[PDB]
Parts: C-alpha cells; sequence; structure tokens
RNA sequence: AUAAACAUACUUUGAAUCGGCCAAGUCUGGUAAGCAGGACUGGCGAUGCGGGAUGAACCGAACGUCGAGAUAAAGUGCCAAA
RNA sequence: UGUCGGCUCUUCCUAUCCAUUUCAAGCAGAAUUGAAAAAAGGUAUGAUUGUUCACCAUUUAAUAGGGAACGUGAGCUGGGU
RNA sequence: AAUGGCUGAAAGCCUCUCAAGCCAGAAUUUCGUCUAGAUGAAUACUUUGUCUUUUUCUUGUUACUUUAGUACAAUUGAAAAUUAUAUACGUUGUAUUUAUUAUCUCGUGUAUUACUCUAUCAAAAGGGUAGUGAAUACUGAGUUAACAAAUUAAAGCAUAA
C-alpha cells in the first residue's frame, strides 16, 4: 500500500556513509580549474577558527529595502599566521588520475614540519631530513635536484607547493605543524616551477592568496557529537506519548 | 641441446556438458589445425613432465613424468585423444605436454 | 536434389491396363521420388499402390552440365492466406541445381518449408525472358563488376590459425 | 615446456565480443594475454543504441545496499575485462587463474609498446561486419558514460606515434643499406658455391 | 577506380579445392556469387565448372576476344595467344606459387644448408654497412 | 532492389581544381577553397574524362560509383554528387540567403558586428532579452535594406544553417503563431554571381 | 500369415490397495482457470540416467560392477565436448 | 504465518495532479482543452465517522492514482471486529 | 529526449533522414563541484643489494644472528593509417611455446650490433659521446666424446630504528 500522505525524506543520501574522519585537518577534494593565461598564484591557505562575533555593515547594493543604518550579520574569525613553504611536488596526468612524479624540498626544515613524520617525538632520534640537509650542497645531490626540476618541467601538468603553519604563533597547545599542498594556477609548467622554486623557505601571508571582498570555499571537519539517535541524526518525527518501549525512534 | 618434441596443451578430459571421463585426455598439438593432419600423430608418445620440489633428505626424483599415447582424433580441429599410464591431474589443465617423434614410422 | 523418370500403371476395373503414367520427380533419393509419384496418382487418378504396380524408376542426368541456362520454374505454395501460383527464374547449369535453388529461396523469402510447395513445371527460357530485377543484370554480354571488401582466401583448414601475426587486411581482390 | 612470453593483441579494428571469446578460450589454455588499446574496440550499434544498453546495465543495482550491488565500470579496459570474465568458469580456481593472465590498458604502456602485436582474424571488424552497419568505439561509449581519461590516452597515443614514426624511418634506412650490401655479396664472384645452393632451393 | 573486375575473359587463380594454385579463365557469369570458370583443361587442368567467387582470386590478365560460353577448343587457342602462362610466372603470385613447390620438396639436409648459408650471408651483409 | 552499378557524376568547370584523397574532396575555385569528408564505406569517388553531352566532347568529371548495393545504401550516390555540385558552385558563384524581418507593432533592430560574423536581435515582440546569434566560419551577415539582411558564404550548408539559426532564435512562445507572424524569415536563396 | 515348451492350463493360501495426479491432432459444465467431471492409450505415483539452464509428468531411453566402440534426444563462439 | 484502520518510515510503478521542454485547437489576449518527452523534485490543514471510503470548510504551483504478505502489532495504538 | 529545423537522395519534383551527414532544443544525461572509498603514487628516516622456508625475540614490524644449498655481464618482442585502402602488387600456403652447426683449445686484424660494463651530457628515451669486453662475418686448424653423471631447507634474539 502507498503511504497515505507524502513528505520529503529525512536527511540527505548525498552524505552516506555517515562516518567520522580520522585527521582533524580536511584535505580539499579539488582545486579551481587551471587557466594558462595568467600569472602564477596560490589557490589556498590554512587557518584556525578563533570564534564568532557580529558586525554592522553598510549596504551598498542598489534597489534593496534593507535599512540605511546597517544590517546585523554574524562573522567568523579565522586566524591565519603566515605559512612557511617547505617544498613542492609535481603531478602528472596518467590514465589512473594525477600521479606525483617527484617532490623537491628546501634545505632548512623546521622542527614543526619534522614532527609530522613520527608518532612519538620525545622518544624519537629527531633526525628527519637530516641526510637531506647534510648533503644538500654536495655536487651529486645538486645534480639530482636539478634533474628533479627538469623532470617536472617536462612530464608534469600540476604543481603544488608544500606549506606548513608556524604553531608558535597561535595559542594552540599543539607543536606539530599542519601541512597543506597549495596548487599553483598560472602560466606554463616552466614558469610554475620557477614560481615554486622562488617560494622555497619563504613565508606566504594570507593577503597574497586572497583579495578583498572575495567569496571563497572553506573545508573543515564539523563539531563531533558521538553516538546519536534518529531524531538528531536525521530529524524524524517523535512518536506519541502512548508509545511502548520509547518515543525517539523510527517506527 | 635440441628440440625433439611438440608442445601439446592439456585441454581437458573427454567430457559432456555435465559428466567427465578422466581415462582419455584431450590434447591440442601445436601446428595441427585440422583433423586431416592428425593421422601422423596417431600412436605417438606423449609425456606430461612436471617438477616436484623434493627435500634434501628424500631420494624421490625432482623431475617426474607420466607417459602415454595418442590414440584417436577428437573433432575436426586437430584435437586428439590420449591415454596415459595414470590419468593426468586436472591441476595440469592448460599446461604443456611433450609429443615425441617416436614410435617412428619414417 | 535428383531427377527420376517414373512410370506405372493401374490394374483394376476402373483403369484400363494400357494407360501408363509418367512423371519427372525431383527428390533427394529414389524412395522419396516414388512417394511423390504415388501421391500424384492417388490425388488425381484415384490410383493406389495396392491396386497398381511400378514399371520404371531411373535417374535423369543433365545432358551437358557445363552450359549455363535460364531456368523458369512454375510452382504453387500454400500460405496462411491460401494457395498461390508463383513463377521464379534461376540461372544454373543443371535442372536439379536450379530446383535446389528454388527450395532454398522459397524457404527464406516466403518462409515456406519444403512440404508446402509443388513443382508444377520447369522449362528453359531465353536470354531476354528473365524478369527478375536482380537476376536480369547478369544476363547481358558485358556484365562486369569488381568484387570488393574481399576476405583473403585460406587454401585449406590446415592454415586456419586462431591468432595471427601483424595486421589484417581485406583485398580489392 | 613453459610459456613465459606474453601474447599482445592490438584491439584496434576488432569486435569486443569476438576478441573476448577467443581470448577467454586461450586463457584457459595456459596462455598469457595483454590486450593493448582496449578502448579502440568496436561494438555494433550507434552511440544512441549503446547508451540505451548502458542504461539498462546501470539499472541493475542492489536495492537495499547499492555498495553490494553490481559495479558498472566505465573504463573500456574494464569493459573488456567484464566481457572476458563472463566467458570464463565461475567460482572455481580454474577461472580465477585464467583471469589472472589477462590485462588491457587503454593505450600501449612502457613494456608492451615495443612487443610484437597479434591479430584475431575471427574478431576483425572488416570480416564479421557489414560495412554500412554503424559501430561505436569502446572509448567513445566510455566518454559518454563517464570515463574521465579519454584525452589522456589520446595524448599518450599521439606521442607514441611520433616516436615510432622516426624509429621506423631510421630502421628503414638501415634495412635499405643492408639489402644493397646483401646484393653485392650474392652477386660476388667468390660466393658462387654458396649462392648456387640458395638459388637451387628458391632462396635467391 | 577499380583495376580488376569479374568479367568474361578475366584470368583467375583458384585458391582452394583439388585445383588450388591453378590458373583459370571466367567464361560466363551466373550471378553475383557464382561464375563459370574454364581455365583450359588441356592447358591448366581446371575443368569447366561453376565456382563461388569466395574461392578464387582475380589476376591482372584478361584474355582478349573471349566471349560468353567460349568453347574449350577456341579458349585454348586464345589462352596461348596472350601467353598467360608465361606472363603469370613473372608476377609476384606466380613466383610465390613456384617457391612453395620448390620448398615442399626440400629434405632435412637441404634445409640444413640454407640455414647455415643464409645466416652467414645475412650476418656478412650486416657487417658491410658502416655505422657513421 | 539491388543495383549492379548505380553511378553519378558532376562536371568540373573551367576554373576549378579538385583533389580526392580517400573520399576527402577539396574543391578550389576563384572564391576560395572548400573541403568535405564523405565517410561512406561503400562509395568510390574518382576523377575521369567522360562525355556528358549527347554529342559534345569529353570534359573533366568527378565520378561517384557504387556497385552492388540495396536501395537504402544506393541513395548516397546522388547525395554525394549533389554535395560536390554545391561545393563547386559555392567557390565559383557563392551562395546567398536573403532574410526579411516581419513584425506587427514592435520594430526589430538588428545590430551587426563590424566583422559581420555575428548579429544582434533587439526588441523582438517587445522583449527585453537580446539575441546575439553567431555565424559559422565563412558566413558573413550584411544589411541590404530596411528590415532585410543577407548571408554570404561559399558553403551552402553553413549559410543555410546560419539562416536557420537566426529564425530559430525568434520563435513566438505560448501564443497563436497564426496571429503573431513575427520573426526573421528567408525571403529567397540565390547566388552571389 | 506370424509368433508361442523356462509354452499352456491352472489349484490353494494370503499380502497391499481402491484420496490418485499428468499429457493430448479428445469431450461435457463454465467467460475462464495450474477449475470440476469423463472415453482410449501412455505415463508420474513407484523412476534413477542423457537433453530441455532450472522443473513428478515433456523428448530420448528405463538401471548388476566395469573396459573399448558405434549411437538416441539434442547440440557444435566462450562458459561447454563438438 | 497475530486477523481492520490510523500514527511512523523507506522504497518502487506511471495509466502525470504541479513545476521543465514541445505539438494541436472550434488557440486574438487571458483562462482552458487534446497529446508527446520526462518519475530527478513536490503533492497540505481541519469538522463528523473506528472507519478504507464519503461529504463539507479552507489553503496551495498541485493539494494525482497505486504497489511492496490488501508494506509496516518481540514498531505503537486498540477506536472497529 | 519529445519536437522544431539545415543540406539531401531514394522517387529528375518533393521530403527534418522507416537514408548517409548536421543544428537548435528538458525539472534530462555526462563532465565540473560535494561525501565515502579499493588497488595505488611521491617524499622523510631505518635498512638491504641472488634467493627462501622452518624455528625463534618483541606489544608488533623491519634490519639483524647461525648452519647449509643455490646463480654468476654480454645476441631477449615495435611502423602508422586505411580496408570502396592515390597508382602498381595481391607479394600466395602455419601466431606464441619453438628458428644458434656438439665441447674445448689454437690463430690476426677489421667491421657490425635495439649486446654487457665504465665515464660523461642527458633522460619518467629500446638517447648521444668516448672507452672496454661479448657474439658474429671475413675464416682456418686441431682435441675430446663410447659406461657413468650432467629449486631453497633447518635453527636464533646481541644490537639498532
Amino acid at each position: 500500500s502507498h503511504r497515505k500522505f507524502e513528505a520529503p525524506r529525512h536527511g540527505s543520501l548525498a552524505f552516506h556513509p555517515r562516518k567520522r574522519v580520522h585527521k582533524v585537518r580536511a584535505t580539499v577534494s579539488a582545486f579551481p580549474k587551471d587557466n594558462a593565461a595568467e600569472k602564477p598564484h596560490l589557490t589556498g591557505f590554512l587557518g584556525f577558527k578563533a570564534g564568532m562575533t557580529h558586525v554592522i555593515r553598510e549596504v551598498k547594493r542598489t534597489n534593496t529595502k534593507l535599512p540605511k543604518d546597517g544590517v546585523l550579520e554574524p562573522v567568523t574569525i579565522i586566524e591565519t599566521p603566515p605559512m612557511v613553504v617547505a617544498g613542492f611536488v609535481g603531478y602528472k596526468k596518467t590514465t589512473t588520475g594525477l600521479k606525483p612524479i617527484t617532490a623537491v624540498f628546501a634545505e632548512h626544515i623546521a622542527d614543526e614540519f619534522k614532527r609530522r613524520y613520527t608518532k612519538k617525538w620525545y622518544k624519537n632520534t629527531k633526525n628527519q631530513f637530516a641526510v637531506h640537509t647534510e648533503k644538500y650542497n654536495d655536487v651529486k645531490a645538486k645534480s639530482k635536484r636539478e634533474r628533479q626540476i627538469r623532470l617536472i618541467k617536462n612530464r608534469c601538468d600540476v604543481v603544488r607547493v608544500i606549506a606548513h603553519t608556524q604553531m608558535a604563533l597561535v595559542p594552540l597547545k599543539q607543536k606539530k605543524a599542519e601541512v597543506m599542498e597549495i596548487q599553483i594556477n598560472g602560466g606554463s609548467i616552466a614558469e610554475k616551477v620557477d614560481f615554486a622554486v622562488s617560494l622555497l623557505e619563504k613565508q606566504i601571508s594570507v593577503n597574497s592568496v586572497f583579495g578583498t571582498d572575495e567569496c571563497i570555499d572553506v573545508c573543515s571537519v564539523t563539531k563531533g557529537h558521538g553516538y546519536n539517535g534518529v531524531i538528531k541524526r536525521f530529524g524524524v518525527r517523535h512518536l506519541p506519548r502512548k508509545t511502548h518501549r520509547g518515543l525517539r525512534k523510527v517506527a | 641441446k635440441c628440440r625433439l618434441h611438440v608442445n601439446a596443451v592439456f585441454m581437458g578430459f573427454q567430457r559432456a556438458q555435465r559428466n567427465q571421463y578422466p581415462n582419455v585426455a584431450l590434447l591440442q598439438i601445436s601446428g595441427v589445425n585440422t583433423k586431416e593432419d592428425t593421422p601422423f600423430y596417431i600412436g605417438k608418445r606423449v609425456a606430461y613432465v612436471y617438477k616436484v620440489n623434493v627435500k634434501k633428505g628424500s631420494n624421490k626424483p625432482a623431475i617426474r613424468a607420466i607417459f602415454g599415447k595418442i590414440v584417436a582424433p577428437h573433432g575436426n580441429h586437430g584435437v586428439v585423444k590420449a591415454r596415459f599410464l595414470h590419468n593426468l591431474p586436472p591441476k595440469a589443465m592448460g599446461q604443456n605436454l611433450k609429443v615425441f617423434l617416436y614410435p617412428s614410422n619414417i | 536434389m535428383k531427377e527420376y523418370y517414373i512410370t506405372a500403371r493401374c490394374t483394376d476395373k476402373a483403369h484400363n491396363p494400357n494407360e501408363i503414367f509418367r512423371s519427372r520427380v525431383f527428390a533427394p533419393n529414389y524412395v522419396v521420388a516414388k512417394s511423390k509419384f504415388w501421391m500424384m496418382l492417388k490425388k488425381q487418378h484415384k490410383v493406389k499402390k495396392i491396386n497398381a504396380e511400378l514399371l520404371q524408376c531411373q535417374p535423369i542426368f543433365e545432358k551437358n552440365p557445363t552450359v549455363v541456362k535460364n531456368y523458369q520454374i512454375f510452382l504453387r505454395y500454400v500460405s496462411a492466406g491460401g494457395i498461390h501460383n508463383i513463377t521464379k527464374q534461376y540461372r544454373d547449369v543443371t535442372r536439379v541445381g536450379a530446383v535446389r535453388q528454388m527450395y532454398n529461396d522459397l524457404a527464406s523469402q516466403y518462409r515456406t518449408r519444403q512440404d508446402k510447395i509443388q513443382l508444377i513445371s520447369i522449362t528453359t527460357v531465353g536470354d531476354k525472358a528473365v524478369k527478375n530485377p536482380v537476376l536480369h543484370q547478369f544476363v547481358g554480354h558485358h556484365v562486369k563488376f569488381p568484387m570488393v571488401h574481399c576476405k583473403p582466401v585460406i587454401a585449406s583448414k590446415r592454415f586456419n590459425l586462431p591468432i595471427k601475426a601483424g595486421k589484417l587486411t581485406t583485398k580489392l581482390c | 615446456s613453459t610459456n613465459n612470453k606474453v601474447t599482445v593483441i592490438d584491439c584496434h579494428g576488432h569486435v569486443l565480443g569476438r576478441v573476448a571469446s577467443v581470448v577467454a578460450k586461450h586463457l584457459l589454455l595456459g596462455q598469457k594475454f595483454v590486450l593493448v588499446r582496449c578502448e579502440d574496440l568496436q561494438v555494433c550499434g550507434t552511440l544512441k543504441m549503446r547508451l540505451v544498453q548502458w542504461e539498462l546495465y546501470q539499472r541493475k543495482r542492489v536495492n537495499t545496499n547499492p555498495t553490494r550491488g553490481a559495479f558498472h565500470h566505465r573504463s573500456p579496459a574494464d569493459m573488456v575485462r567484464k566481457a572476458v570474465r563472463g566467458m570464463l568458469p565461475k567460482n572455481n580456481y580454474r577461472g580465477k587463474l585464467a583471469l589472472k593472465n589477462l590485462k588491457c590498458f587503454e593505450g600501449c604502456p612502457a613494456p608492451y609498446d615495443k612487443m610484437k602485436k597479434s591479430s584475431i582474424p575471427e574478431a576483425a571488424a572488416i570480416y564479421s561486419f557489414n560495412p554500412t552497419r554503424k559501430r561505436t568505439l569502446l572509448g567513445e561509449l566510455g566518454t559518454a558514460v563517464g570515463w574521465k581519461y579519454a584525452d589522456v590516452v589520446a595524448k599518450n597515443e599521439a606521442e607514441r606515434k611520433e616516436r615510432a614514426a622516426k624509429w621506423y624511418a631510421a630502421k628503414q634506412l638501415k634495412q635499405k643499406a643492408v639489402a644493397e650490401a646483401k646484393e653485392k655479396i650474392l652477386a660476388d664472384e667468390k660466393y658462387k658455391a654458396k649462392v648456387a645452393i640458395l638459388k637451387k632451393f628458391g632462396y635467391a | 577506380v577499380f583495376s580488376r573486375f569479374v568479367e568474361v575473359g578475366r584470368v583467375v587463380l583458384m585458391k582452394t579445392g583439388p585445383f588450388a594454385s591453378k590458373l583459370a579463365v571466367i567464361v560466363e557469369i551466373l550471378d553475383h556469387n557464382r561464375v563459370l570458370v574454364d581455365g583450359p583443361q588441356a592447358i591448366t587442368g581446371v575443368p569447366r565448372q561453376v565456382v563461388n567467387l569466395n574461392t578464387i582470386s582475380l589476376t591482372s590478365f584478361v584474355v582478349n576476344k573471349v566471349t560468353r560460353g567460349m568453347t574449350h577448343k577456341k579458349l585454348c587457342l586464345r589462352f596461348t595467344q596472350d601467353a598467360i602462362i608465361k606472363r603469370f610466372n613473372k608476377t609476384a603470385t606466380g613466383k610465390a606459387i613456384e617457391k612453395r613447390i620448390l620448398r615442399e620438396k626440400m629434405t632435412d639436409f637441404d634445409k640444413f644448408q640454407v640455414s647455415i648459408i643464409n645466416r652467414k650471408i645475412n650476418a656478412a651483409a650486416k657487417i658491410a654497412v658502416s655505422k657513421k | 532492389p539491388r543495383l549492379l552499378k548505380k553511378t553519378e557524376h558532376v562536371v568540373i568547370p573551367e576554373g576549378v581544381n579538385i583533389e580526392i584523397n580517400r573520399k576527402n574532396i577539396k574543391v578550389t575555385g576563384p572564391r576560395g577553397s572548400l573541403t568535405r569528408e564523405f565517410q561512406h564505406p561503400k562509395v568510390d569517388i574518382y576523377a575521369s574524362k567522360l562525355v556528358v553531352k549527347k554529342e559534345g566532347p569529353k570534359e573533366n568529371v568527378v565520378v561517384i560509383d557504387m556497385w552492388y548495393g540495396n536501395r537504402r545504401d544506393s541513395a548516397v550516390v546522388r547525395t554525394i554528387a549533389s554535395h560536390i555540385k554545391n561545393m563547386i558552385t559555392g567557390v565559383t558563384k557563392g551562395y546567398q540567403y536573403k532574410m526579411r524581418v516581419v513584425y506587427a507593432h514592435f520594430p526589430v533592430t538588428l545590430v551587426i558586428a563590424d566583422d559581420g560574423k555575428s548579429i544582434q536581435v533587439q526588441n523582438f515582440l517587445g522583449e527585453k532579452r537580446t539575441r546575439h546569434i553567431e555565424m559559422y566560419d565563412g558566413v558573413v551577415v550584411k544589411k541590404l535594406g530596411k528590415d532585410e539582411i543577407c548571408l554570404e558564404g561559399n558553403d551552402v550548408e553553413k549559410v543555410s544553417q546560419s539562416a536557420a539559426n537566426i529564425h530559430a532564435a525568434n520563435l513566438v512562445r505560448n501564443k497563436d503563431i497564426r496571429q503573431f507572424l513575427d520573426g526573421v524569415y528567408v525571403s529567397e536563396k540565390c547566388l552571389i554571381e
């Protein structure tokens, strides 16, 4: 028999399975489409949600009935100290998807970046990138670095820099940095690698990535809530008071 | 040193849709594409030579073989019937068999 | 298909024992030809096997099976609607071959099995008496056509390999 | 003996199901197969006809859990693997081992582009098809149903042709010079004893 | 434009049957699938018979003044006038057929000599081509 | 029924050259060059000298022959011949499709870009929307007179389709089209020369 | 005419069973039914085997344990022998 | 094999009520009527009655028709039987 | 998609095509974007450099420890496209497994190689350059053969990450 009355289904099937992530940081699934007729630039950053407040803003849109004295709106503050570029990676378009070809790293790597490679820092030998730094200027290692640059300029289509935050600039108790790959969108692969090479060990501020009054996309992990019933997870209707064995379940 | 055999593939046992008779094995000799080229191989020797990884303390040979004869053709496509001293193991389906040039009639 | 010349006569009070019935029956073998012959006598002259006796049943061979002739076949076939008389034309060197063509043609074009067709007659027509729209184009003295998209011909089943080397090609032939 | 070599089938100008039937039989005969360019295979019917057939295939899906249901791979190499798997024994070790010897790739990858290629005369489209019967390439059908790597294969194939165009041009020059040097040896006065044997058996 | 046609007088080569690799002449076209070939029985040995077109191959020779239903007496006369046998033996197909007849009467010893000689000649011809 | 040989030909005039490479005909004339691929697997296109008049001399023709083939597949011999005939005419005396604007109350203003490769349709039936139909390569729009435009080109298929694009952009919706006779219609089709 | 001596004729004593169902170049009641009820025969029940992918009844053919051969129904692109 | 309805909830069919794209009219406009593509999204609140049904009062772009053991009782309720 | 059209035959005209070839057109489909996610890839450090199994230490992994056995650089596999394919030829008529004249020694140089190795320039190349060896041709000669014989197992825990 048909359901007597029609109603929209509770919850979205676009978000099933409904499973909690493991890492706190959320990797962006995609980057803006590349355009080859513009100067190279970075297409992303990384910040920490400080909190919310509210503002009053003057309305500049015309033909609107909003008050001329301003409208109260909520805002979210995202603290974004400058990030440090530690290296870059080239990607190649294969018949199975993007494949990283090689990764080139800077000479000096901060201890915040190194902590990402262990699970117990205080019990570690803390020798991450030690061989890479020790023989950085060796003639054999210099030629390998140049070949890596040349290989990317020939057999790569996507260039991303490896940038990490400086956790000493935020009140977070964490000391291990958060690492993100920021894709370079711009000219050819030759001038994209040149842009990334000049960015090694430099600091990139959030103003160099985002402009003024720019609409952007934000990717993050929602606040955890633990085990929950069907009333909160989906929003189904509660059962009558007369119900045996409980009210907050799908009948 | 030299090649004095022809690779024949152990296609399977003489069978029907749902039954199977392991007394006769069906071989597909290399280079024989029709039943009219089969009369040469009727009566020839066929060996299924297989390797067994024996232990050092064992006197069993590392290389063993099962010998048989080609007795009749099977269809119009050069497949033959062979009978062996012991029925071939069905784990050897698709493996290669040696078809020798003896008993010679030339 | 084969030809047979069959003669017989009836010896009973209804048929005089001087009337001889002849036919030229097409059949795969002489047993089938006799059966076709006896159905005609029963269905036309009330002559039955028990009351009659066969005289001759001998094969008929083409005098010159090397000259191409235009055969005109008159036949009747039973369909769902009823019974129709049809005239078909075939080109061949033997009478039996043309009749074999007719049976295969009727079974495909009209979906009519063998046991629904009766071959009334088969004669030889002239060059310009061919009316088949397709067959008429090969009757002239200057028929010429290039056979294209040829598949290469294998000499025998010996050289018929399942997987070959290199690329495959057709032939302008 | 043992067959350690790989039979490389160029799936260009072939029919999907007729290639699969021959390969699936030989996979059961112990042969190792690689079907390069499994996206250039042809199937009967226009694109509109093929897309309708795909929609019927895409409908088959477990109602209570689509993740358990039939998985409809769009890659042409996976289209062929589905066809070949259907012609092999099901749920036994014999059919699993046979399918372990088969590979398609959408182009010609690094090891298989310099190997000897084979053809299946039974599966050639020029033999089994009326020329006016409209066909569809597996690649063209794959793009229409959501195969994202159609232009990656085209780019990789374009590089492969231009590299083979100069390898063949260079090799032709060597073979022409070798053939001439062979003609001077064959016509040489001192080689008469050897050449006489060659001509007597039709080799010269 | 097509160069070889199925017509009366066209010399065809039988590919299968008891008369494979024997020359023949088309004398009458039955229909699109069948022709009558009478490659002179007194010369090539192929009797006047009806053959499907799938079992022959056209050659580049057409006998002049060959008409429909040409008799074997006159066909033999015109067959030897154009010297079809002489001309066919100089073609790639003519030499391919002759080679196969030569090879099929080679014993083991004869194949041994050719492999030894051909290997040396081919290797020697490779040495004679400089690499600069 | 099947035809043993269905044949057609087109006559190459004095100042026209044609090269055929696997059913890829490239006709060159005084007014430019034209190329088209005829991907039918059963036609044979080649150039030859044939007598087309009952008593005239040989003149160069392009012969399109199709041998044994049913009536469904034999219909492309004349189709290909007519396409080649149109391509010959388009490079000697190019095609021209003249169009006229019909309106009852609201005048329609046509804005043609300087290059002529696009047109603008404004105030069609008083609508605020503006149509900016573009044209195919080799098709040029110019305004002849009041409420009249024409398209010039060497390819009839592109000139006619561009004309169809202009008309199809000005269709009356949700109204009686027998009463609202508004739009841009092809008055007549002719040759430039 | 043909067949029939481990033929033929039986005698005594006794078991189980008398819910049946199916097919169809058959029939009746019914609009009809995988419905109800019949005439003749063959079946299933009581029966496995080869085939029809699967199936009480269809087709071939009825069964001690086996070897080698010709076969029946029906098949011969792969699964699957051809 | 827990025997009606309602509450709850998911999914499916199209013989489509609305929204999207089209054609026809005895289509001037507006409002409508017949039909094609299309089942991805929607299809309500109440008085009386256990009611399915029914009939009224509204609101809506529309308040379409049905299936899933006449969906759904170790899911409820127990008004009907 | 329905539909409306262009060019255009069949069928000298006509025709949106129960023909070839195209265009416009949906809350449509596919990419793009969102969520989950398989085999994977890159880099950092620890190693290892012909190979495994059985024991054994550790929360566990890897390296590691011991007794053996085993192999030893050198000819390995590519036209593309079309198929009514410019002309000509039809080059016929056996894909893989499976194309080396037994072994060793003696004799001099040249030449060749999708051959091996080293150095260098390069490089997600069957790459270039130089050198070296191997195989082969020019192109030899000699010795010998008779019976025989011609793939991993089993045990440990010192140190290090």
